[PDB]
């Protein structure tokens, strides 16, 4: 498995046409917010291909 | 009801409020695989299978 290479799954809203998000910040997927703490519905925003 | 005999309700002829539904934190787990949860409220379906 190369796991090297990683994808946005989560993100607030669309990018701009030639627009880069490298922010590793933590996405609210529930109405709980998260503090920047995992939890339930709270997930890493990049995800790595399998 | 037992797995082997799930028992099928079917959704339809109403308005349907998903937001309660996803807000609940009782829920293990949520995971869809043909829609996005925050998008259920938006969208509209002929009918649902529970």
């Amino acid at each position: 498995g190369n796991y090297n290479y990683l994808y946005r799954l989560f993100r607030k809203s669309n990018l701009k046409p030639f627009e880069r998000d490298i922010s590793t910040e933590i996405y609210q997927a529930g109405s709980t917010p998260c503090n920047g703490v995992e939890g339930f519905n709270c997930y890493f925003p990049l995800q790595s291909y399998g | 009801a037992s797995v082997y005999a799930w028992n099928r309700k079917r959704i339809s002829n109403c308005v349907a409020d998903y937001s309660v539904l996803y807000n609940s934190a009782s829920f293990s787990t949520f995971k869809c695989y043909g829609v996005s949860p925050t998008k259920l409220n938006d969208l509209c379906f002929t009918n649902v299978y529970a």
